[PDB]
């Protein structure tokens, strides 16, 4: 590619990441980021920890 | 960085129309193109884009197959081909400029519409043309509180849309004004301009309201006097 | 591929105002949304791309947010020259550009004005042109909620009228029409019309009779 | 397809020989590799200087 500055837009450099995600057999790998919500006390309450 | 069009006009249900645009300030290979129509009062809908560099074009599903697009980068301009047109495209039209072209469909998450043009009004119907009716509405004491009164010139039974009244060929801007046109079942357009003036001077000065059809050739000057 | 939002909107001028759209799954879901303002007759402007970027000249005051599948514009602060349509975009997987429905704005400011009513019955000329025509001007009533009813000397009338929508003056109040049609031969025959204007539960009413 | 490893560091009073008495051991570790495992060895450090 000949990448000059004063090109238009359909000969400029686009930089380019594709992700792809697998789920063959593996114990645990990357998860996303669960929430929390707050602790209370001194209530009957439906907990998880 | 500026956006015109112009093709407009009347044509019966069942016509063509070639509208176009022409741009200035940019290239026109740095950006992709969308026409909009816009019903008068209501909301915006879009109509088609044609991306920068050459061709890949869509419409939207109700005027699928009925019209054409293209673009010229060699004259800067847009063209849009109506064919067989129906009695609910009246509309405004506008030319906007999609920055970052590519079709929405594959440069996602950054298309918006930054500039935008004057629009073009296109309307359809068999009334055809007509000329007004003028009469006089005259000032009265139903219309007159006090100081004041207000007498006017109603100008009926019209298509062609622009149409002018004005108050002594241009000479009294105090309360003269024109209220919005009005669209009868008829199919034919109407409207009334009143103005007032001191309740002293009902009958004593000069008021002739000058009613101009100009797409027609239709020029009448009518007096409106106390009633009888 | 529906786009709901809200039609209008209100607020006091100096605070904040959040306006709301919710598409499903190819609006909103996987694409970006964009804000357009409409100012009453100009062209429309582009407020917001990419969820929340506004272009060189928009002012800090326009926010966006895009949640999911719901978008929002929030503006912080209204003032007398953000009364306007305002409308959300999205792509829709579909292979169509939808949009908004828009909403307005209501500063409400201007304290309550009265309509000023007029009546007009068909002049001489149009009796003799086998018509006739009565004409009921509305005038100067800043929130513009009008509505008019039409009056035959005792009854309502509800065939034959037409309406104008309110539209804005110079003095940013609004003003209405409508109009009666009417053979003359039913113009004789009742003895008396009018035209009645409501207004906030308000009501004023004008009348004439037929010489 | 994990590997777990439990340690315990006590002071002898000796040198080099197994002594006697009770001490439990407790985790450090967890691995989710997969790796299968059937051999294993051990790392010394020579004598030069
Ligand atoms: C470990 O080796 C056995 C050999 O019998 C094999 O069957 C097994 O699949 C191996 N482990 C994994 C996780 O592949």
């Amino acid at each position: 590619y000949g990448f000059q500055p004063t090109n238009g837009v359909g000969y400029q450099p686009y930089r380019v990441v594709v992700l792809s995600f697998e789920l063959l057999h593996a114990p645990a790998t990357v998860c996303g980021p669960k929430k929390s919500t707050n602790l209370v006390k001194n209530k009957c309450v439906n907990f998880n920890f | 960085v500026q956006l015109v069009e112009s093709g407009g006009g009347v044509v019966q249900p069942g016509g063509s129309l070639r509208l176009s645009c022409a741009a200035s300030g940019f290239r026109f290979d740095d950006h992709a193109m969308h026409w909009v129509r816009q019903a008068p009062g209501k909301g915006l809908e879009w109509v088609s884009v044609i991306s920068g560099d050459g061709g890949s074009t869509y419409y939207a599903d109700s005027v699928k197959g009925r019209f054409s697009i293209s673009r010229d980068d060699s004259k800067n301009s847009l063209y849009l081909q109506m064919n067989s047109l129906r009695t609910e495209d009246t509309a405004l039209y506008y030319c906007a400029k999609d920055r970052s072209y590519g079709p929405p469909d594959v440069f996602n998450y950054e298309y918006g519409m930054d500039v935008w043009g004057q629009g073009t009004t296109v309307t359809v119907s068999s009334a055809s043309t007509k000329g007004p009716s003028v009469f006089p509405l005259a000032p009265s004491s139903k219309s007159t509180s006090g100081g004041t009164a207000a007498l006017g010139c109603l100008v009926k039974d019209y298509f062609p849309e622009p149409v002018t009244v004005s108050w002594n060929s241009g000479a009294l801007t105090s309360g003269v004004h024109t209220f919005p046109a009005v669209l009868q079942s008829s199919g034919l357009y109407s409207l009334s301009s009143v103005v007032t003036v001191p309740s002293s001077s009902l009958g004593t000065q000069t008021y002739i309201c000058n009613v101009n059809h100009k797409p027609s050739n239709t020029k009448v000057d009518k007096k409106v006097e106390p009633k009888s | 591929s529906v786009l709901t939002q809200p039609p209008s909107a209100s607020g006091t001028p100096g605070q904040r105002v959040t306006i709301s759209c919710s598409g499903s799954s190819s609006n909103i879901g996987s694409n970006t949304v964009n804000w357009y303002q409409q100012l009453p007759g100009t062209a429309p402007k582009l407020l917001i791309y990419s969820n929340n970027q506004r272009p060189s000249g928009v002012p800090d005051r326009f926010s966006g947010s895009k949640s999911g599948t719901s978008a929002s514009l929030a503006i912080s602060g209204l003032q007398s020259e953000d009364e306007a349509d305002y409308y959300c975009a999205a792509w829709d997987d579909s292979l169509n550009w939808v949009f908004g429905g828009g909403t307005k704005l209501t500063v409400l400011g201007q304290p309550k004005a009265a309509p000023s009513v007029t009546l007009f019955p068909p002049s001489s000329e149009e009796l003799q042109a086998n018509k006739a025509t009565l004409v009921c001007l509305i005038s100067d009533f800043y929130p513009g909620a009008v509505t008019v009813a039409w009056k035959a000397d005792s009854s309502p009338v509800k065939a034959g009228v037409e309406t104008t929508t309110p539209s804005k003056q110079s003095n940013n109040k609004y003003a209405a029409s409508s109009y009666l049609s009417l053979t003359p031969e039913q113009w004789k025959s009742h003895r008396s019309y009018s035209c009645q204007v409501t207004h906030e539960g308000s009501t004023v009413e004008k009348t004439v009779a037929p010489t | 397809g994990y590997f777990k490893i439990y340690s315990k560091h006590t002071p002898i009073n000796l040198v080099r020989d197994l002594p006697q008495g009770f001490s439990a051991l407790e985790p450090l570790v967890d691995l989710p590799i997969g790796i299968n495992i059937t051999r294993f060895q051990t790392l010394l450090a020579l004598h030069r200087s």
